[PDB]
């Protein structure tokens, strides 16, 4: 839980000029904000840290502090530090 | 009535006014007129009057101290009688009686008589008739020669009182002379009702005393020295033979070596008066009772000051050091008995110094307290350690005035007017802190008003029917608001964990169940977010049960289960609440307060610059939390709370729920706004639309209903909610599937 935020970044709401650029890398750019797929977000989380010792914690944190650009979809609003930072 | 300005008199009749009576008295000094009531039924409201006659002469000092004690005793007794029977207020009656009274005198120097009238207290003649037995008991249960001499008569129908300045009899030249500061003929009339601002009104030898030998022994012990003419007094010579005493030692009553003439003992009002003959001022008057305890009269005098009442549950609340204390572990009545001895006569004070007598005069008090009272009934007053602050007017009351309100709780700290100011730098710093927490923009306007309202309800002893939710992202500093509120409201405020939000409210022994007794605010922080699987949903039963004006709960080793509910319940967290059970009552009993302020240090300020958590971001400061912990802005924040309560509390203030900011209830709102219960004479439109009606109930297939509602709402979002709603409204049977009844509002509007 403590290290989850170390490799995580806040949603880049004010990155409208860079949201379009980030969309071409695998984001939907819906609602004037970059949104990645829920499966894609899970894959990125499993790549960031060893998935053997990281299970339901990532899913719980995503459900707590991420959105799918709607009431509920197959996307995630969790902004990756290595991706959202880069325009 | 509005008072009466007509005085009816009898010559042994006339109806004269103040000027008319004054002129007639001036013209005829020897005319004997008795003031009475012209009509008993019409104007039965009269003043309070008493007549006192003691056939002895007293010096200035003795008369002064005796009249002071007489006023104290009479005022306390009458106020107690008003409180118990007439439903008045003890403190008000005491203040009205002791504020101003008119006291006459007698021109005769061989005896002491007068008529005393309490100016500001007015009551019906029936009340004075009923006071007869109580005043007789007071007269026969005291040592003060003035109090013992009270004439309980003159409390009869169509009674008459001799007017000041007029001879009682043509043969008797003695008349009563008025005394300062009244000096007016209207200040000595017991019918001259003059209701005004500083006034109050209320309405609805006998062998049986003691053996002769014991009385003679008591008299001898009082004389200290032996009687020269002893063995001569008997039943027949009781008030005839003089008592000759040898001056072996100076007289106890007079302290002088000798006197011109011996003493004499007389019987009056069930008591023995011992007095000298010849020069009256050579020796004082000695009073000897003939019936009753000495420890019962002390109990009556302590009881009729209204300072040791008992509560409606069975606890004796005492009034020590200007605060209504009470304890069920070490009862405080003996502390009161000891501390009150200063407001009692000289002979009644030496008794309350043996601990075995302050238990006798305490068992008597416990046996005389039958029936109960109600405590903390006025909810617009804040009880401070040294008094009561009034909220509607802002005026503070300290001392016996705060006695009027049975305030069994207190904030814990004294009230200081110097810190209680309006234009101070602390006030401006607190205003800046509040603005940082709550920006005053037009977008926040409604939320800010709800914030101020829900924060100012903490100064209310009434019960509230809502539970506001503090919903805000972290670093919004809701803990700062909690600390400021705690510092402002003292120990009345209480912070509790989520133990009541998951488990059963009553269940077993819950400390917070009993702690909600008379506490004015309850705060819960860091709620156990139910978003992640495993955590229990917010108990709808507990939330529903916390709204009632009563609390049912018994802790360990106890039997009391009834508590008055006054606390406003606030829950603060950064997670949306989740309740498994939902009903219209819950939708009408939840309010949400939104936080849109970010307090972040500059290091992460850029990270908070584009953050969507808050609508604004500003620099924080670690030097403020300790300042709030140091009760810095306590009284300025209290002033702000008072102003908010004044601007918010209309003749009836209510907590209005806001069921729009809760995301969970939004699904129910959408379902209700798009689908309700199914209207018989609309078959053609339904047939055209595709739906069918069977058995006087329009129905559609379950698969058809699912297909129709698939596009209207996101199934993947609340599939569990939709399934639970279908199960709740399930009907089953009919055709080859189950039965579902509803009206598609979006499709209903479209023809
Ligand atoms: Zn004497």
């Amino acid at each position: 839980y403590l290290k989850i935020g170390t490799l995580l970044v806040s949603s880049s709401v004010k990155h409208i000029p860079l949201m379009t650029d980030l969309s071409k890398k695998g984001y939907i750019l819906y609602d004037n904000v970059v949104t990645l797929p829920l499966t894609t977000f899970q894959q990125k989380i499993s790549k960031y840290f060893n998935s053997r010792l990281f299970g339901h914690d990532i899913e719980s944190f995503i459900n707590r502090h991420k959105k799918f650009a709607n009431v509920s979809d197959e996307y995630l609003q969790y902004i990756f530090i290595e991706d959202i930072s880069s325009p | 009535i509005r008072g009466n300005d007509v005085i009816f008199v009898l010559k042994t009749v006339e109806a004269f006014k103040c000027d008319e009576l004054e002129r007639y008295i001036d013209n005829n000094p020897e005319c004997t007129l008795f003031e009475s009531l012209r009509d008993e039924e019409a104007y039965s409201i009269v003043r309070i009057f008493m007549d006192v006659d003691l056939d002895a002469c007293l010096d200035e000092i003795d008369y002064l101290t005796a009249i002071q004690d007489f006023i104290i005793e009479v005022s306390n007794c009458v106020a107690r009688f008003a409180f118990t029977e007439c439903g008045a207020i003890h403190e008000n009656v005491i203040k009205s009686m002791r504020s101003n009274f008119s006291l006459t005198k007698s021109t005769n120097r061989d005896k002491t008589s007068f008529h005393i009238i309490f100016l500001d207290t007015y009551t019906t003649m029936d009340t004075l008739i009923a006071m007869k037995r109580t005043l007789l008991e007071l007269s026969r249960s005291s040592e003060n020669p003035l109090t013992r001499s009270i004439d309980t008569a003159v409390y009869r129908r169509k009674t008459t009182l001799r007017v000041v300045g007029t001879r009682k009899n043509p043969n008797c030249d003695t008349i009563h002379v008025m005394q300062p500061p009244h000096d007016n003929i209207e200040d000595y009339l017991f019918t001259y009702v003059d209701m005004n601002n500083n006034s109050y009104y209320f309405s609805l030898w006998e062998p049986g005393f003691i053996s002769f030998e014991d009385a003679i022994k008591r008299v001898s012990k009082i004389f200290i020295n032996s009687i020269i003419n002893f063995n001569d007094l008997d039943e027949n010579n009781f008030t005839t033979v003089p008592l000759v005493i040898d001056y072996v030692t100076p007289c106890a009553l007079c302290k002088k070596r000798s006197h011109k003439h011996p003493h004499q003992l007389s019987l009056e009002n069930g008591a023995i008066r011992i007095y000298k003959t010849g020069n009256p001022h050579s020796c004082k008057v000695k009073i000897v009772p003939l019936d009753g305890n000495k420890l019962f009269n002390i109990a009556q005098r302590i009881l009729d000051t209204n300072s040791v009442l008992l509560t409606e549950r069975g606890d004796h609340i005492v009034w020590i050091n200007n605060s209504w204390k009470f304890n069920s572990e070490e009862p405080l009545i003996t502390k009161l008995i000891l501390s009150i001895r200063h407001q009692l006569p000289k002979e009644y004070s030496s008794e309350l110094l043996c601990p075995r007598k302050r238990k006798t005069v305490e068992a008597n008090i416990r046996d005389m307290l039958v029936d109960s009272v109600e405590t903390d009934t006025y909810p617009d007053k804040l009880p401070f350690k040294n008094g009561v602050l009034d909220l509607v007017d802002g005026m503070f009351y300290s001392g016996d005035d705060a006695k009027k309100y049975t305030c069994t709780v207190s904030t814990g700290f004294k009230f200081d007017d110097t810190k209680f100011v309006e234009d101070s730098p602390e006030m401006e710093e607190l205003m800046n802190i509040i603005n940082d927490i709550q920006p005053l923009t037009d977008e926040n306007k409604k939320n800010r008003e709800l914030y101020e309202k829900t924060l100012s309800s903490c100064l209310c002893g009434a019960t509230k029917g809502c539970l506001t939710f503090f919903f805000g992202e972290t670093a919004t500093g809701k803990s700062t608001t909690k600390r400021l509120l705690k510092s402002a409201i003292g120990d009345l405020f209480v912070e509790t964990g989520q133990t009541i939000l998951t488990d059963v409210l009553d269940k077993g022994p819950n400390p917070f169940i009993a702690n909600m007794h008379l506490k004015r605010s309850v705060f819960c922080s860091e709620l156990p977010d139910f978003a992640c699987s495993g955590s229990k949903k917010i108990r709808s039963d507990n939330i529903k049960k916390l709204t009632e004006p009563c609390v049912i709960g018994r802790p360990c080793f106890s039997n009391k289960i009834n508590n008055r509910n006054h606390a406003t319940i606030i829950i603060d967290t950064n997670y949306k609440p989740v309740f498994d059970r939902i009903d219209n009552a819950l939708m009408r009993r939840i309010a949400v307060v939104r936080f849109r302020t970010h307090f972040s240090q500059p290091s992460g300020r850029e990270a908070a610059e584009n953050n969507d958590a808050y609508d604004k971001v500003k620099l924080l400061d670690e030097g403020l939390d300790g300042k709030i912990q140091n009760n810095r802005y306590r009284f300025a924040f209290l002033y702000l709370l008072v102003k908010w309560y004044k601007k918010y509390h209309i003749p009836i203030m209510k907590l209005y729920p806001t069921p729009e900011e809760i995301p969970d209830f939004a699904f129910y709102l959408k379902i209700g706004t798009l689908l309700v219960s199914s209207h018989i004479p609309l078959m053609t439109d339904l047939s055209k639309k595709g739906y069918i009606l069977y058995d006087n109930v329009v129905t559609l297939p379950l698969t058809t209903f699912q297909q129709k509602i698939s596009k209207y709402f996101n199934s993947r979002l609340f599939g569990h909610d939709i399934e639970s709603f279908i199960n709740r409204h399930k009907k089953f049977a009919n055709v080859s599937d189950e039965y579902l009844q509803y009206i598609f509002i979006e499709d209903i509007s479209s023809p």
